[PDB]
């Protein structure tokens, strides 16, 4: 997605402090870190995530970095999916797949050697956190922190 | 919204003298403690409710949302408190629902509730005095004969727990010496339920690593409850939780549910109050206390995905479950005051 | 000793209590001593009894130190040579030694050491020539395997302390002390956590040396290590000794400190000396330990000799109730991060390969 | 009976064995019965000690049913009314009934349900008139809480199941069953794993049933987990009863399934019945279970009790050596990575809630 | 390289016979097991050195270091075999160096009939097994503690005689999960013994486990070998153990001999694990079901170093990242692969 850089220009463009982080180094980050924080795109039954991919990449090292974990949901981004694994869900397009390299021969900062668009779109844009990750979640209506209230406040939105 | 703002501090005092007078034991420890500042609590608002002038329930709803942000603001670490308003506020306004239907039979005042209040207020009390039997039941349903339990600093709830298994099953027991803080008590619960015929150990409060490897259970006793589940306890609880983590050892709290409250736990450094340091370094060594710094901290703070079951006058439940109690004790409107 | 139906009655000592097996007999005065006891000896068994503080390594070398003084008063019996009869004499030292403090593994292993050179020695030689030879070899386990050692150690510990770090010890270790004075000598900016515990408050000792020396130190009794964790980024533990699994053994509170260490994510140094390594093993801190007398624990408050009693001095004849306090626990390895030996900073798992070292590539 | 006596010694068998407290007393004859007993009852009682391969669900119904025609026969005295005495009459019943085999939650929760709305009939209705709404109040929680909901489950827990799965049962659960069962109508592409366990190897009935369906099965004994975990990919558990905390409780080996499924990364669903959940809550498998005579243990082959000299056979009259197997243990929420009630999808924590949503409908 | 290359196979048999004739009973498993196989294995090549003819050295460890490859291909699950071999080739060129230094000892500057040595330390190493349940039986008084709860499974006389000694003295419980349905048999034997020498010992269900861990202090095991990593190849069912224990902090023991250590390092586990009968499994007669399923029984676990926390072995109680160091000082890293 990219979205750092808008993230990146809004948070500085409000007079705070940014430092941007390639998403391949988030760990060596952690220690430096007392919290955080991530919006939600979807929110599912057993307290689970739908975030853009690499949410979970994050909230595994807060877990193992004994750093809290938080994220920002609004009530309308419930949905009635419970999947079971981390990654049992609904995509359009056939992911992550490989080739077929026949019998033939087709032929540190390096900056311009990156996946194409084409491969590119083979990756997903979308991860899933446990519940176990999610020390905090909080939502308009309030902080939810159970992840069984989740689904109870879930039953309580679906009539 | 305090009181300040809608009466004077004399109008205060002397309306409602017995607010500012607990303010003034409050702030002052005068009065310590959850459940002591939470009987006093409402013996004072009974009063209040006992002696005010008012008409319509919106304005008498703004009265105890108010002196309550006061009275919070007091000592609010010290919940106990506040969860017994936010309490009221719910007994009110579900009282009035209550009472705004049977009126709506077929007309389609309305005030003087107040002995029912009152009434209802009572009901509180009389809960209260009865947390200890009511959970010192559920005992037998897991202490058995020749289990070992662990327990920390104290806690009145935790041995009126015991105690009653103690009568008719036989079984040993660790107790650490909450220290600095809960030393005396701790010493003296030790000698009374080795009274009561159940093998006793007391320990310093840092060999706790060295029995966790044989310990079946532990069983604690908190100051309060936070909206995440997380326990705000008496001083140097965390080590025994860590090391019962360590060693798979389940971890149980038996407490009373007044002193849940739905504060959320967003810094905990305005929670933990620090106490004089006399009570671990004497005024003697001087060239030390004007050399180094000293601390010594009242509570201490374990978080919730640390416990495994929970004691209350309800019944036992985990704590995912917590959350059903309280928007069916309290109301949210009320978490913050 | 009646005899050692007393060890049968150890032999008995094995009941439920987690403790029956954890020997509480002492004899902390003179009556009755034996006739060759050497006095030298005997006030060391009372500083063993009596002191507190007593460091680990101290006690080795005032141990060494007093044992050349036997042998150097020692004659043998002539007629029968020295190497063949001086071992019963040592070994009936040890035998009132321990009866008013149990070894140390810094001295049992001293122990298994000199009587391997009391057997080895050249019977070609006399006395004169042998007892001066050993004295030497003493001499030089004192200058090889501690003091070098602990000169060796306390140079690589500070090198790994950085300007503006916040260290954090535990009652009072000699070496962990001889580091932090260090840290101060060469300019190294940073300030240290000292935490304490009951009973005896080994670690208001380090407080005043740190003091003495002008550091920012900060005072805490343990049960407070929830709360101060987050200010501290390392952690510095003198043991007692590590084992061969690589776990760390050193006084009650040790582990703890490791616990909420790695939960704070704060790294955990163990500056340990390689003579006080052990080819054994312990799974819980129970099975081989020594005690305290409870009674040292009934002053509640601040101080202990002060006569501030409590409510528990009946105890010994209050039954289904008892005190105790164990002296040291272990720590399993995966707590702490390394182990810094004389041989340099090493993973607390490689320990039982230097004792190979030992037992290899010599004799 | 003996009364407090032999309602003393309950409460004396509290001692070293953590067993002590797990009453073994049965009764398997109808030697010395009371009379205030129904036949089919006594028949009822007959099945489930002698019966072994019966009952997950099956008893509720069974015990239900069954209850019909006690009251059915049932006939009030002429001085008190109906409700005054029925609850007496059937409380004789299953004071037989336990001994016969310890009540399971899915029965308990019924009677405790039943001897409700016995005390909530209005006095008015005779008894012509008391028996009949009891039977539909009966035969509705048959049909409401039984076999609806298990429909509901079935069609749910299918749902979730995709072409090319690899999935793992535990001892024959007719709901887990059912499920595979009623997959296989669908057209679902996959195939199953069986799991099977000593004593009495309840796995191999369900390989009969699902074979009798042309089922691509895997019959395993549970010692070779550790092999056959790597090939499956979903996991299916049909439980005894969930408890308040979330934990799933079936029987023996339940736990080690969902620990190496967690330990290889595939899901544990646990598909049980609303009304077996329980407000009950323990933490260790032995403080509330229910044991199997351990003669059965003789058995060395792959055969109930027959021709098997087993060297234990007398392990009764052998001193220190005394076999035992619990049939039920507790299996913690970690594991258990969904619940599927026909309350829908739900994470096993989330269930004292769905038991408060019934005290709600019940005043 | 094997020894098909380099010798026959009729001329194999005459000059070295009980080795085919091993190799038979070695593939048939009429020789199974990680002790007899040993054993055997050893006072085969006695007679192999008691009956060969070579000049220099390099030619005879040619000749055994391919035999052995040979005497392995068999079963080589049974790794007890070239154990046994590869501390062999150690053997003769610590040997070898050793009386290559002698010569050079005063000379101012054949390789032969050093055999009866070798086959005294081939004796030696015999000698060495059948101590190595009575040099190990006497570790357990540092662990075993009265009133103490212990679990194990299977059969292996090792941990059994392991117990027995410390019930001479002290007396305590054990835990006892019939290796179900390979170690069912020993198991019984076992508990029946344990029950005889003083022995709170309860036989409990393969599936059992879980339930009673909860209240386990200590687990003791037996192996039937361990590899380089210092994984455990074991009997079938103990990975239920391990995880159990894990999970329940429990900490795992294991009282193995130092033989069954060899360094083949586990690439695979799926060639590695053996199956026998499904007839151990389910009976012949539902013939129904062995028609219409797939029907499996192993009697090999595996469990990854990174659980156990304890090795007792006849040189001493070791952690497992030390056996390396046991390995080098046993082995040699030519003789890895074979």
């Amino acid at each position: 997605s990219g979205s750092g850089c808008l993230m990146t220009r809004t948070l500085k463009n409000a007079c705070i402090p940014t430092c941007m982080v390639l998403d391949s180094a988030v760990s060596f980050t952690m220690n430096r870190v007392d919290l955080v924080l991530v919006g939600a795109e979807g929110v599912v039954e057993n307290g689970g995530l739908i975030n853009q991919i690499g949410t979970f990449q994050l909230a595994v090292f807060a877990k193992h970095a004994h750093k809290p974990f938080y994220a920002v949901a609004e009530s309308h981004k419930f949905v009635r999916m419970f999947p079971l694994s981390q990654y049992d869900i609904p995509f359009s397009r056939p992911i992550l797949e490989f080739d077929d390299p026949s019998p033939e021969t087709v032929h540190a900062i390096h900056n311009e050697l990156i996946m194409n668009e084409e491969q590119i779109r083979n990756n997903p844009t979308l991860d899933v956190t446990p519940p176990e990750f999610v020390s905090g979640l909080i939502t308009d209506l309030g902080i939810i922190d159970s992840k069984s209230g989740v689904s109870e406040e879930l039953i309580k939105l679906y009539l | 919204g305090p009181i300040s703002e809608f009466m004077s501090t004399i109008n205060v005092e002397h309306t409602y003298p017995a607010v500012s007078s607990l303010i003034a034991d409050l702030k002052s420890r005068k009065v310590q403690g959850p459940f002591a500042v939470a009987v006093e609590t409402a013996l004072v608002m009974r009063q209040v409710i006992s002696q005010t002038r008012w008409s319509t329930v919106d304005q008498l709803i703004d009265t105890v949302r108010a002196v309550g942000s006061t009275l919070v603001k007091a000592q609010p670490t010290e919940f106990s408190c506040g969860n017994i308003i936010r309490r009221i506020l719910r007994l009110i306004r579900e009282e009035y629902q209550e009472l705004l239907k049977t009126a709506d039979e077929n007309e389609k005042g309305g005030m003087d509730m107040r002995a029912v209040i009152i009434s209802g207020i009572q009901d509180v009390i009389d809960e209260l005095d009865k947390i200890n039997t009511d959970i010192e039941v559920q005992s037998m349903d897991h202490l058995h004969s020749n289990e070992i339990i662990l327990t920390q600093g104290c806690s009145k709830t935790v041995e009126a727990f015991l105690r009653f298994a103690a009568k008719k099953r036989k079984f040993s027991v660790i107790v650490a010496e909450g220290f600095p803080n809960n030393q005396k008590g701790s010493h003296a619960m030790a000698k009374r339920l080795a009274q009561a015929g159940i093998d006793t150990t007391v320990i310093s409060d840092a060999t706790i690593f060295a029995i966790m490897s044989r310990v079946n259970k532990v069983i604690l006793g908190t100051h309060a409850i936070l909206g995440n589940g997380g326990l705000v306890t008496y001083s140097g609880a965390q080590l025994v939780a860590q090391a019962a983590r360590h060693h798979a050892t389940p971890v149980v709290v038996c407490s009373g549910i007044y002193k849940l409250s739905p504060v959320y736990p967003y810094d905990l450094e305005s929670i933990i109050q620090l106490s004089s340091p006399d009570k671990i370094m004497s005024f003697n060594e001087g060239d030390l206390i004007s050399r180094a710094e000293i601390l010594n901290p009242y509570y201490d703070y374990i978080p919730p995905d640390l416990v495994d079951l929970f004691i209350t006058n309800l019944g036992g439940y985990p704590p995912s479950y917590l959350y059903r109690i309280m928007n069916d004790t309290y109301d949210a409107s009320d978490t913050i005051l | 000793t009646d005899a050692n139906l007393q060890e049968k009655k150890i032999f008995e000592e094995k009941q439920v209590s987690i403790f029956s097996h954890l020997d509480w007999r002492r004899r902390r005065t003179t009556e009755n001593i034996p006739k060759d006891i050497h006095p030298a000896v005997i006030r060391l068994g009372l500083k063993l009894a009596n002191y507190k503080i007593f460091g680990s390594n101290q006690r080795c070398i005032d141990l060494l130190k007093t044992f050349k003084i036997v042998i150097q008063d020692y004659q043998t019996p002539y007629g029968t040579t020295l190497s063949r009869h001086l071992t019963t004499h040592i070994n009936s030292q040890i035998a009132y030694l321990v009866s008013t403090r149990p070894l140390s593994i810094s001295m049992g292993n001293a122990i298994r050491f000199l009587k391997l050179e009391i057997s080895v020695l050249d019977i070609d030689l006399t006395d004169d020539e042998g007892k001066e030879l050993l004295l030497e070899k003493i001499d030089s386990y004192i200058r090889d395997r501690i003091i070098i050692a602990g000169q060796v150690i306390v140079q690589a510990a500070t090198e790994k302390i950085q300007d503006g770090d916040v260290i954090l010890t535990y009652l009072h270790s000699s070496t962990v002390n001889d580091v932090l004075i260090h840290a101060k000598n060469v300019g190294k900016k940073f300030r240290v956590v000292v935490v304490d515990s009951r009973p005896e408050f080994e670690g208001r000792v380090c407080l005043k040396l740190l003091t003495e020396h002008g550091i920012e130190c900060t005072y805490v009794m343990i049960s407070a290590l929830s709360y101060i964790m987050q200010e501290v980024t390392k952690i510095f533990l003198g043991g007692h000794a590590m084992l061969s699994n690589g776990a760390l053994y050193s006084r009650a509170g040790t582990s703890l400190i490791s616990l909420l260490g790695h939960e704070s994510n704060v790294p955990v140094i163990a500056c340990c000396e390689s003579y006080k390594f052990t080819e054994r093993i312990q799974l819980d801190s129970l099975v081989y330990n020594e005690l305290a007398p409870g009674d040292q624990l009934v002053n509640m408050g601040v101080d202990d000799f002060e006569e501030k009693p409590g409510v528990l001095a009946n105890w010994k004849s209050v039954k289904n109730l008892k005190l105790l306090s164990l002296k040291y626990d272990v720590t399993p390895p995966r707590l702490i991060t390394v182990c810094v030996c004389e041989m340099g900073l090493l993973p607390s798992t490689s320990v039982p390969a230097i004792i190979n070292e030992f037992k290899q590539v010599y004799a």
